[PDB]
């Protein structure tokens, strides 16, 4: 996909499966979910499922209340930070 | 309890007699937003709003367009005849 | 070889065969019935392209159903991949056959493709025995969209005209409609979904032609299996969108519009490194 | 761009214009008239071709012309040019619209032509103020044979029914039918010369659009005149034959028919030594 | 727009994306290579189309196969579909280009498919790692001919010339040719 890097266009690339883009990506380590609540628990339970994953924003407002206890369980036991569900995220100036 | 997504259940009295179990109350709340998943055993479930007075027509009005959009809107009447009338954006702020 | 034929001396097998037209009689014959009669029994342009397409004397409702297709995929503005190359074209100096040809050309996949794709899809579904949401699930795990599903501004509280003309057209006259209120169901899922999952045109079209094929009682199971297979579905569109192209071109050489050359500015030249 | 462009402060001039149909409002919109009033009115495929083709909401005679028009060229057998080639073609495995295509690139010249041609010759005929007879022996002395004008079996004794039905309808609903009364008037001296030499299909269609055109009372002289030139007529014939090109496609895989190769004997192989 | 887009005060992505042809310059660039080295380097039909198509500067005997290819398949007899079409249509009174795609939609499937069809089948086939005759074996079983496999006339005996000339200019100027020697000892099985 053309993006924009100021006024330089940049491609960014776009997978089909998350197994492709974490084998091709080895230095990412956060994940920003904008999966529908439909598929926000199970697509945020195999990310989880990939060790360089360390944080993962959560974007759906609407996940019952009994899965995203399961998705906590999970990180918890796994160290990955979770920011949200149900948030915009957050900021970190310059970074 | 599990399988219908509930978040509370209680039954007070539960009676247990030589005939066998009876629920003679049930006091219950169910997490509204795993409807997608329970929709085919909840059927048209219905959520009652707390006992009170009722909706003027202008509440229930802007009740119907709420549930029809993909956006917020929401109005209580508290006084009907107080002088200040708030119109405020966002959930945060109009607490504020 | 043409007195020895005469004759009846000497055999030789017809390379061809046909079964639409007989145009050596006194008079014409499109698929059994005569030119005179067509007009006498009042076909119109429907009744006329049953004849030739499927061979069938059809029902007066499945003609004026087959020309409210036509009249509502004649044309969507100059935007589309099609009228935008018969534009270019007619532009470029042509004639009305090259430019016409030029745009029907883009027909087929990403373009103009979803009558065919939800006709077959639904069919397979319904067919297959699958509920509606069973359906929607399998789909999603599959990795598919469902064709004749969505719309860009559309929504299930401000619905499209030319659905709800066709909708209730169906409605009122076809006998039968399964697929139809099938494809409704799944349209009550995906809108629960997001509200602009509706049932789109192509998709209205689509199953509401199956079931005029199936529920008309011309076509056997086997013929109307055939004819959506064949792509009956896609000459539809073809058809139907052929006015609007010849329209285009029209009104551009009406217009007198010089020819076209694309902006350097909306192109990004990527070329290798020397 | 987009930002900017919303906020009114920059303009960006439009590289196309049209004017038959839009596709951008909460309702489609075709020549000024919105879908459901299409339908509301009852306009029939001839209404929406009159919006789309000549920006016109027609007369309900000049609509159930057109579509009369558009059954007659429906087909005519697959031995002509044009089905040949789809034929061919969709024995060739080739899809719908390719098939189509290969079909339709035929029509034109020899094949498709005279509708044009018969409406142009006869027009500039009529408006140069010569006589039918004139007009017979000057294209004889020219070299050249009237369009629209002959018949193989078809006599003046034996009537073409394509010809009789619309030649009935464009009498019994048209205003004025000058072109027409004219072309008959051709055709009376060139059937006294050889029966067969009857006015035709393409003939009768030409001249009877000519006159719906002049004389339905939607167009100036000038779009009556300008509609002929940019070829409306051949559009007429394209869309028509459409149908029977597509019937002709799905016949051809209903049928199962196999590749076709030209036989040898069918070629006289002239090359050079 | 011209004007904010000049002082790069707005930005608009493009629609479009090429990499293949830039017309924009001093001089004309075929995928990077200057019009004038182009000729230069002496290229060729066979070179101009190795960097259109592909966007390579080709060896000199790619390019010399390539130009041989289009002239082994130029022409055929006017019997066959396209032919036969581009004939009906130039004699139906129509222009060359008309004429000629006519002819140009028969090319697909039945009618000029094998090549494209007979290349993806033997690679499949080899990369699969199956041997000859386990090949010709499954494809009998699958109920499927082999494509460009077979001849009305020409046999083992009595050669097909085409074949002949490219058989020949390939074995002597490719380096390596694995992909041809396990198809001719699959034509060693069918024969
Ligand atoms: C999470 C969020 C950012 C995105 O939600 P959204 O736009 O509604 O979600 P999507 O773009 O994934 O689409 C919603 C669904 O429509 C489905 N869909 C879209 N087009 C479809 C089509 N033509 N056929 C079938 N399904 C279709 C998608 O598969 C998706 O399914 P899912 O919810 O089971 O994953 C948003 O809800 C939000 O802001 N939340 C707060
Ligand atoms: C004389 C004969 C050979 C040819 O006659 P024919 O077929 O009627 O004549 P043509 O083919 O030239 O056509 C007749 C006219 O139609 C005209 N015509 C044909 N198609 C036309 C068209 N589409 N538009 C306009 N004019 C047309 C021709 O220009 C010709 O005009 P002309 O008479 O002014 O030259 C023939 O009539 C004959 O065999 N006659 C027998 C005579 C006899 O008995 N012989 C003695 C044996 S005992
Ligand atoms: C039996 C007889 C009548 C027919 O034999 P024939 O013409 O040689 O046989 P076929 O037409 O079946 O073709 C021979 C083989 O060529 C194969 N073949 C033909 N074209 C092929 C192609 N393009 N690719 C691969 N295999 C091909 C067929 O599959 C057949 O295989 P098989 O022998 O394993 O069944 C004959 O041998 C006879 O007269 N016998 C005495
Ligand atoms: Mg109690």
């Amino acid at each position: 996909q053309k993006f924009y890097w100021g006024h330089k266009e940049i491609l960014i690339p776009v997978f089909k499966n998350m197994a492709d883009a974490m084998r091709k990506h080895p230095e990412v380590d956060v994940l920003i979910n904008f999966a529908s609540l439909r598929s926000a628990y199970d697509s945020t339970m195999e990310t989880m499922n990939y060790a360089q994953i360390r944080t993962i924003a959560i974007i759906a407002e609407g996940i019952p209340e009994a899965l995203t206890r399961k998705l906590i369980k999970k990180a918890d036991q796994k160290g990955v930070t979770i920011i949200g569900p149900a948030t915009v995220g957050g900021i970190k100036p310059g970074c | 309890y599990e399988d219908l997504y509930f978040t509370y259940l209680e039954i007070n009295p539960l009676v247990v007699t030589k005939d066998g179990v009876y629920v003679l109350d049930l006091a219950a709340k169910v997490d509204a937003t795993a409807d997608y998943i329970c929709k085919v055993k909840w059927g048209d479930i219905e959520f009652p709003p707390p006992f009170g007075r009722e909706a003027y027509p202008e509440e229930a009005y802007i009740a119907d367009l709420d549930a029809k959009s993909g956006a917020s809107l929401k109005l209580t009447l508290l006084n009907p005849k107080g002088r200040i009338w708030t119109m405020v954006a966002g959930g945060g702020a109009s607490v504020v | 070889y043409s007195w020895a034929r005469e004759l009846g001396l000497i055999r030789k097998p017809a390379s061809f065969m046909t079964s639409i037209c007989d145009e050596r009689g006194q008079e014409l014959i499109y698929a059994g019935m005569p030119i005179t009669e067509v007009f006498k029994e009042e076909m119109g342009i429907g009744g006329v392209l049953g004849l030739l397409w499927f061979q069938k004397r059809l029902p007066k409702y499945s003609c004026q159903f087959i020309e409210m297709c036509l009249m509502v995929t004649a044309d969507h503005g100059p935007a589309v991949s099609g009228a935008h190359n018969t534009i270019i074209c007619a532009r470029a100096g042509k004639d009305l056959v090259s430019s016409l040809t030029s745009g029907l050309l883009t027909i087929g996949d990403r373009f103009g493709g979803a009558l065919d794709a939800a006709a077959k899809m639904f069919s397979k579904a319904f067919d297959s025995g699958i509920i509606p949401m069973e359906f929607v699930n399998k789909m999603k795990k599959e990795g598919k969209l469902i064709m004749g599903i969505g719309h860009r501004v559309k929504s299930i509280n401000n619905p499209d005209m030319r659905v709800q003309i066709l909708k209730d057209y169906v409605r009122q006259h076809f006998p039968a409609t399964p697929l139809l209120d099938y494809a409704l169901e799944v349209e009550k899922i995906t809108t629960s979904k997001k509200p602009n999952l509706i049932l789109n045109v192509d998709g209205l079209i689509g199953v509401a032609f199956v079931d005029m094929l199936r529920n008309c009682g011309s076509f056997t199971r086997e013929e109307a299996d055939e004819y959506i297979d064949i792509g009956a579905l896609n000459g539809i569109f073809v058809l139907g969108r052929s006015m609007g192209f010849i329209g285009h071109y029209l009104d551009q050489k009406r217009l007198k519009q010089g020819l076209y050359r694309h902006p350097w500015d909306d192109i990004s030249y990527v070329l290798p490194e020397h």
